[PDB]
């Protein structure tokens, strides 16, 4: 029992609980000892069927049970380099969508600043521009003293004069 | 030679206890990624084994005196914790090497910080480079001493942002965007800013 | 120690028990790295976020604070100091040995 | 010829062969049929060895076999290996990606001692892969070829060292079998011995003798002569038989007190019991004949014997002695030598049925343990044979050994040779071989026993030089390993046709003749003193009367790839060796024209290459088409040969399949039906005959540069098509699926204009670099919508667009168009992987053609890039206004050595030209051994020359005189080979002339579109943020500390910080830089490398407190 548990939640880089070690291993077994009666690799369906349980959950924990790989063994044939030479950090900074960004900004900024400023500035707190958060309506009025049926026509002003092929044009681009 | 230690430990304001160990540092984890490959397979950097050994052995053994154990067991316990240490400071520098999957030894701090392949003489000393291309040379003997040629797409590729930014000043693009779709499908007005 | 390549000197020494711990931002105790369904670090394993900062930028683990406005500040829930992401490129954790 | 389709070659060869080449797969095919054990193999070892037919499965089964529990009253044993059926044919095995293999049956005899009951069951021993006609495995599609292997074979192995101080001679030996400990007998650098056991330096020969049985007595009566072995026996300070076994047992199991029995049986389990010391059934005959022990016994009992050891204790004595010959009581006379380690009589070689029975073995091994372990835990008569064996270990032992392994490799095939060549090959690296650093200069050496069975030229240059070769022409491989040759046998100056075969150790003891020598026809040479090779691998003069051997014939000792070279006699060895490793590389073209001047061997490696189709039965073709043809045999049925069309090789090259009959012929069996890659009229054509002129041209071919006629690139002479392959699967993901369809987000309609609905390239549409080649649409999830995407949704009605099109692109840097398309999904109830439910993979071929910084070069050492390729208008040309395609340099070939392609050059000009020898007042001086049907040639003739018995210099400077025109009344060239020509650039003639004539040149295959690499801004790596490096990632080159050393050196610090940090590290600084360069503003200060912050971390990490101070 000892050995058992402790193979079972101590022995796996990725720890599984043991609750579903028990069916991996039990696939394991009987998918082997079928193979060798009917001659032939058990198709999951037919596994599932000796399952009593959909097979879909067969190709989950058959994926599951796939362990980790290690980054320095050596990939070649010949030895000469690492696998983890060939991966590319996905969290690393385009260094090319980063000016794109910086110069959409600036896009934005001439655009709001050709719009009226009640209007800018309406728009830039509704979708949090200026600071971190996007605010409801009721703060607009109590920051500009108007009732919020207000803030909504003017809203409705604003992506009306946004429409405009002027500015329509000269944004969509940037996409 | 023990004097050459013996005064260094002396007039160095350090006291010798750094000499044994009692609480091990941590590498970030970000320094031995645990990434998944296009396909759902995960790799490791071998430290994560190591270190889970580590711990492993550091939990049996907190288990081992809370409970009460006859003293073979527990001085086993010491000498596996020893050797887990051992092994994750400089693996293979005692005995046989702690060896995982595929029998290969595993990569421990020291093997990260010796030879052609340490980080010092690979990554410090000598780094791969961007702006920067290869080619099949050819005699260029109409060429003059201070000149070479030099491939038009390798040359479209190296100066990318210079191309870009001379581009969309002479109004060829609108934006940086269209600069960068421009130069990708190799517009015939790229090639006029590029020379 | 700002890392603003303005340096005089770079020394090293043996480090002490004391040392090891200052560095370190918690006690790593658990041998668990990755949770198998939710593909999610765990707490106080070798990836904890509450110990080397969070995996994604500016989240918690529940994601209580999914925002910028939230900065170094601590969640009273996990733990997880929402803040920038490659922190786990520089803090650093300790185990203290039976 | 003898080859019933074969054109018509004249041939140079002044003698005949006895015996002609062998099929050169024959190491690869009768290796795997000693391994299953076929019919063929059967009747093969019934006049080779009846003594004991038994496979390679059959002797593994027998020796494990039987296999008990330790009461020994139940136990079970294997027989009758019989295999099955192929689960599919061939291409569709290649085609869905399956395995080619066969079921394996075996039964198994269930006897229970106890009581007595049997139990035959047929077990389902496995999936075998089986090896195909070609001699090549295929793996998950693919297409793998396994290697034979260079290992020294288990034996005793005597040498002599010098001591260096007293300049006193010792004797040392190694008895190195198979799987067990090592014994190291030898005299020490004192007077007595060193009997080293498994590496422990204690305890000379006194303890081992009398651990034996044996008490001074015996070792006194065996060792009276040998003063030194009387002087360490004298000083043995043991005394009893119990003593000495609990010495040994300090130095073989220290840590565990030793008892009365314990020693005892320990040195029989170690050394005498077969389990942990069994020299293989080669190394216990190879010891019988290093010591004469059993010269008349059929080989049993493979564990080392103790007579063994005395006799290896008596010869390391007599040869520190100096005696020659050494009598063992109880068998025939040997001379004491020690033993050369890399004489190919003590290295072996392991083709694939070694290596596939090492893995069986391990496999029967696991097995053998799982069975002991539950034949016990399980009550008797409730077990039976099925339960007791569980095949898992051995298919888990085939697959490791036919993936993942070094010694099995990818298939290295773009043209017929490369494939003919990477089969048939010996290596040395690998398991039980030694690596590149392990290996010493010592073994990289031509040994003299290279003769004949390995190739002394064909070898890559690379860091491996020497320690991989090939396989000779006419060698074989014997029923036991050993590699050995044929050779003619000549009695007293009589030469005989019986073709005997020798092996390293056999040519010693007998003196082998001159392959060329002045046969007359009756077995006496003129000349009484003849070039032979005596025991030692010295070559000398010597009478003929005593000499007993010849070779078979010239071109004996090289291999198949250097044996297509002609005029190989006039070339320096290391430009033949490179000639011979590009002859390897060439690649398929579109009209494969034969070569003019060539050698025999051409027609034989294309015919059994295997990847030209052959007419296995007479008979009358039915009916001719480019997809198929369909023979009628003579008795009534008829065959149809599916011709393969446009078949991607392993390389990325071009596999046509062109037939070369007619609808209403007659061919023969064995008669090339149709023609592969590089064949034309089924022989060998890797390349194309071009005109040459030997100038230096104006600097463009300078440094071995070659320039090159438009003339090529128009009439698409050297043009290659190419054609690739890109895999892309869609699979479940927690997200939901991806699906292959056409809904991708955010694209235009131009490049949708090439795609099904299905969600695919049209096929027969062109793509270039970056098209979209499969639309394959993701769950994109969530992720932080930015409010200026809500913005840029508000001003055009965007959709949020909820998925991620990660979909499948045209790498950088290619094109072409579109060959085929092959859809897997499971829906189609396919074996996919478990994960994928769609794999679809597009065929994309491009006709590349040739352009500058092409290599192309001759099958003579000569290599070059394409300098330039200049309009037909500035070519040098004859009076005639034919104008040179290929113009190389003059500077190259003097001082390089391969003066052998002039001469082919010239032979190639008047085999193109024609000639005729005017018979009228007789035959010329020149032409007299010149032999008959060569003194006419037509124009466009082909000729042959065997590349060490070929056209001499008088008879083609003699061909040269009489070079007949083709058309109009002009003799081009001179009876010296130059010519006059006229300049095409300026216009006048040439002040002298030069060398011009048809040459055989081949593109090889590093062209310069798979070779140009750059990059602005990629991606990077994740520990430390550097660069990738390579083509299919985006690369970027490396900067290594080399390179450091020169910008230092210059002076350049600003440029070396540039280039370390902001240019390949520091991230802030890569993305400052970059937007400053953008907005045309300066490039700011470089910041601090991520890699040096990364080495204080890890510095730390190592309990060294690291930290940097500001003042
Ligand atoms: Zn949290």
């Amino acid at each position: 029992q000892a050995i058992t548990r402790a193979m079972a939640d101590q022995a796996r880089t990725i720890r599984i609980p043991v609750h579903m070690v028990e069916v991996i291993n039990k696939l394991g077994r009987i998918q082997r000892e079928l193979l060798q009666d009917l001659g032939r690799e058990p198709t999951p369906e037919e596994l599932a069927k000796e399952m009593d349980i959909t097979p879909e959950k067969v190709l989950e924990i058959q994926q599951y049970a796939r362990e980790p790989i290690s980054l320095d063994q050596t990939i070649g044939d010949e030895g000469d380099s690492q696998l983890g030479d060939f991966i590319e950090d996905s969290e690393a900074v385009v260094a090319v969508d980063a000016v794109s960004f910086t110069l959409l900004q600036d896009q934005l900024q001439s655009v709001l600043d050709t719009l009226s400023e009640r209007e800018a500035g309406v728009v830039r707190l509704r979708f949090g521009l200026t600071d971190g958060q996007p605010r409801t309506l009721d703060e607009i009025g109590q920051v500009y003293g108007v009732t919020r049926e207000r803030i909504r026509q003017i809203e409705s002003k604003t992506m009306s004069k946004l429409r405009h092929p002027s500015r329509s044009q000269v944004l969509r681009d940037y996409l | 030679k023990r004097l050459k230690v013996v005064a260094a430990f002396q007039q160095s304001g350090n006291s010798p206890m750094g000499m044994v160990l009692d609480a091990v540092p941590v590498i970030p984890p970000e320094l031995r990624p645990m990434v998944q490959l296009d396909g759902g397979r995960f790799a490791t950097s071998d430290l994560n084994d190591l270190y889970r050994r580590v711990i492993n052995r550091n939990n049996r053994l907190k288990r081992l005196i809370d409970l009460g154990a006859p003293e073979i067991i527990v001085n086993n316990e010491k000498r596996m914790l020893q050797e887990s240490v051992d092994a994750l400071f400089d693996n293979g520098r005692r005995g046989r090497p702690v060896t995982g999957p595929g029998n290969r030894p595993l990569k421990s701090l020291s093997d990260l910080l010796k030879g052609k392949q340490g980080r010092f003489r690979q990554n410090l000393l000598g780094k791969r480079v961007d702006y920067s291309g290869r080619s099949v040379i050819v005699v260029g003997p109409q060429l003059k001493l201070h000149q070479c040629g030099l491939p038009k797409l390798m040359a479209l590729e190296l100066f990318k942002p210079f191309v870009m930014k001379r581009l969309v000043d002479l109004n060829h693009a609108q934006n940086i965007k269209s600069a960068k779709r421009m130069v990708e499908r190799q517009r015939p007005q790229v090639w006029d800013v590029l020379e | 120690m700002l890392d603003v390549n303005f340096f005089d000197e770079l020394r090293i020494g043996l480090a002490t028990a004391e040392d090891i711990r200052q560095w370190s931002y918690g006690e790593v105790k658990k041998p668990e790295t990755i949770n198998y369904r939710t593909l999610k670090p765990e707490k106080d394993g070798l990836f904890c976020e509450k110990i080397f900062g969070p995996t994604r930028d500016w989240e918690c683990y529940c994601g209580k604070y999914k925002r910028v406005r939230f900065k170094g500040i601590i969640c009273e829930r996990c733990g997880v100091e929402v803040t920038r992401a490659k922190v786990r490129r520089e803090r650093m954790g300790h185990i203290e040995l039976a | 010829n003898s080859v019933p389709g074969a054109p018509n070659r004249v041939s140079f060869a002044k003698l005949r062969e006895p015996l002609e080449v062998p099929g050169l797969l024959d190491v690869q095919t009768d290796s795997f049929e000693w391994l299953i054990g076929s019919p063929r193999w059967r009747e093969s070892a019934a006049e080779r060895g009846d003594v004991n037919p038994v496979g390679g499965l059959e002797e593994v089964l027998y020796e494990l076999s039987p296999i008990e529990d330790f009461s020994g009253s139940m136990s079970l044993s294997f027989s009758d290996p019989r295999f099955d059926d192929v689960k599919a044919p061939v291409d569709e095995c290649k085609d869905k990606d399956m395995t080619y293999a066969a079921p394996l049956f075996v039964t198994a005899e269930f006897i229970n001692n106890n009581t007595g009951e049997i139990k035959s069951q047929t077990v389902f021993m496995g999936d075998f892969p089986m090896m195909t006609e070609k001699g090549t495995f295929i793996i998950n599609g693919t297409e793998r070829v396994v290697v034979s292997q260079l290992v020294r074979s288990p034996g005793v192995y005597f040498d002599e060292t010098i001591d260096k101080s007293t300049d006193k001679t010792l004797h040392s030996v190694k008895v190195i079998p198979s799987r067990g400990a090592w014994l190291e007998f030898d005299v020490d650098k004192r007077d007595t011995v060193g009997v080293r056991i498994d590496r422990k330096r204690r305890q000379p020969v006194t303890v081992l003798l009398k651990a034996l049985g044996w008490t001074s007595e015996q070792i006194v009566e065996r060792f009276g002569f040998s003063e030194i072995m009387r002087s360490t026996l004298e000083k043995d300070n043991t005394v009893g038989t119990d003593e000495a076994l609990l010495d040994i047992y300090r130095k073989l199991r220290p840590g565990e007190p030793p008892t009365k029995e314990s020693a005892q049986t320990l040195l029989e389990n170690l050394f005498f019991k077969e389990k942990r010391y069994d020299l293989a059934r080669v190394g216990r005959y190879k010891v019988n004949k290093k010591l004469g022990l059993h010269v008349g016994e059929p080989i049993t009992s493979s564990t080392l014997t103790e007579e063994d050891v005395v006799a290896t204790i008596e010869y390391l004595v007599r040869l520190h002695e100096g005696q020659t010959t050494m009598t063992v009581p109880g068998g025939v006379e040997v001379p004491v030598e020690t033993d050369d380690i890399d004489h190919f009589g003590n290295r072996r070689l392991r083709t694939v049925g070694e290596l596939i029975q090492n893995q069986i073995r391990v496999g029967m091994s696991r097995m053998e343990r799982v069975v002991r372990e539950r034949m016990t835990t399980q009550d008797v008569e409730a077990i039976t044979p099925q339960t007791l064996i569980n095949i898992r270990p051995v298919v888990a032992a085939i697959k490791e050994f036919f993936g993942t392994s070094q010694l099995s490799q990818f298939m290295d095939q773009n043209n017929p040779l490369s494939g003919l060549t990477h089969k048939r090959r010996l290596s040395a690296l690998g398991p039980g071989g030694l690596s590149r650093e392990r290996a010493g200069l010592e073994v990289r050496d031509v040994h003299p026993s290279h003769y004949g069975r390995m190739c002394p030229i064909e070898t890559p240059e690379g860091p491996n030089i020497g320690l991989i070769g090939s396989l000779s022409v006419y060698a074989r491989v014997n029923p036991f390993g050993f590699i050995e040759t044929p050779y003619r046998k000549v009695v007293d100056g009589v030469v005989s046709d019986e073709i005997v075969y020798l092996t390293a150790d056999e040519e010693d003891r007998h003196v082998v003749a001159q392959a060329n020598s002045p046969i007359d026809a009756d077995g006496r040479f003129v000349e009484p003193r003849v070039l032979v090779r005596r025991k030692a691998g010295e070559v000398e003069y010597v009478p003929s009367s005593e000499v007993d051997y010849m070779d078979v014939s010239p071109r004996q000792m090289v291999s198949v790839a250097t044996a297509m070279i002609p005029f190989l006699e006039h070339d320096d060895a290391n430009r033949a060796l490179m000639g011979a490793n590009m002859q390897r590389q060439a690649v398929p073209l579109v009209r494969s024209e034969a070569p003019l001047v060539g050698t025999g061997m051409e027609l034989r490696a294309a015919i059994d290459a295997g990847d030209v189709v052959v007419a296995e039965e007479s008979g009358v073709i039915e009916e001719v088409s480019a997809d198929y043809i369909t023979v009628m045999h003579d008795n009534g049925t008829r065959r149809t040969y599916r011709m393969r069309k446009f078949a991607r090789s392993n390389h990325g090259t071009c596999a046509n399949q062109c037939p070369i009959v007619d609808a209403g012929d007659r061919v023969e069996a064995g008669q090339v039906i149709a023609d592969g890659p590089c064949t034309d009229d089924g022989e060998m054509a890797l390349g194309k005959n071009l005109l040459v002129a030997i100038m230096p041209w104006e600097g463009h071919n300078y440094e071995d540069a070659i320039i090159l006629s438009n003339r090529l690139v128009e009439e698409d002479v050297l043009t290659s098509i190419h054609i690739e392959e890109h895999e892309i699967d869609a699979r479940d993901t927690k997200l939901g699926a991806e699906e292959i369809t056409r809904d991708i987000p955010n694209i235009s309609d131009e490049v949708l204009a090439d795609l099904d609905e299905r969600g695919i390239v049209r096929i027969g549409a062109e793509v270039r670099d970056g098209d979209i080649l499969v639309g394959k649409v993701t769950p994109k999830g969530e992720t932080e919508l930015t409010p200026e995407e809500r913005l840029l949704r508000a001003i055009f009605g965007e959709k949020a667009r909820e998925v991620r099109d990660t979909s499948l692109k045209v790498p950088h840097g290619e094109s072409g168009k579109v060959i085929g398309i092959r859809v897997f999904s499971r829906e189609d109830e396919d074996e996919l992987p478990a994960g994928v439910n769609e794999l679809v993979r597009v065929y994309v071929a491009q006709k590349r053609k040739i352009s500058d910084g092409d290599k192309l070069a001759g099958r003579h050492g000569n290599k070059g890039v394409i300098g330039k390729i200049l309009p037909v208008e500035d070519m040098p040309f004859l009076a005639d206004g034919t104008p040179v395609d290929i113009i190389l340099n003059t500077h190259g070939v003097p001082r390089r050595m391969n003066i052998g392609q002039i001469l082919e050059t010239h032979l190639g000009w008047c085999a193109h030209s024609g000639w005729k020898v005017d018979a009228a007042k007789g035959v010329p001086d020149w032409a007299a051994r010149l032999p008959d049907e060569l003194l006419e040639a037509q124009p466009n003739a082909i000729v042959s020359t065997p590349v060490f018995d070929g056209a001499q210099e008088a008879e083609l400077q003699g061909l040269l005189s009489c070079t007949l025109p083709n058309r109009d009344g002009d003799v081009l060239v001179d009876a010296d080979g130059k010519a006059m020509l006229f300049d095409g650039r300026s216009g006048e003639p040439f002040p002298y002339p030069v060398t011009v004539g048809y040459m055989y040149i081949m593109k090889l295959h590093h062209l310069v579109d798979d070779k140009i690499h750059a990059r602005s801004t990629g991606p990077y790596s994740m520990i430390t943020q550097q660069p990738l490096g390579g083509k299919a990632q985006f690369g970027g080159q490396r900067f290594g500390e080399m390179e450091c050393w020169a910008m230092q050196a210059y002076g350049a610090a600003y440029t070396l910080q540039e280039l370390l940090t902001i240019k390949s590290d520091d991230t802030v600084g890569r993305v400052k830089v970059y937007e400053a360069i953008v907005k045309g503003e300066n490039i700011p200060e470089p910041g601090i490398p991520e890699s040096f912050k990364v080495l204080l971390k890890e510095l730390q990490s190592l309990c060294l407190n690291v930290e940097v101070l500001s003042s």
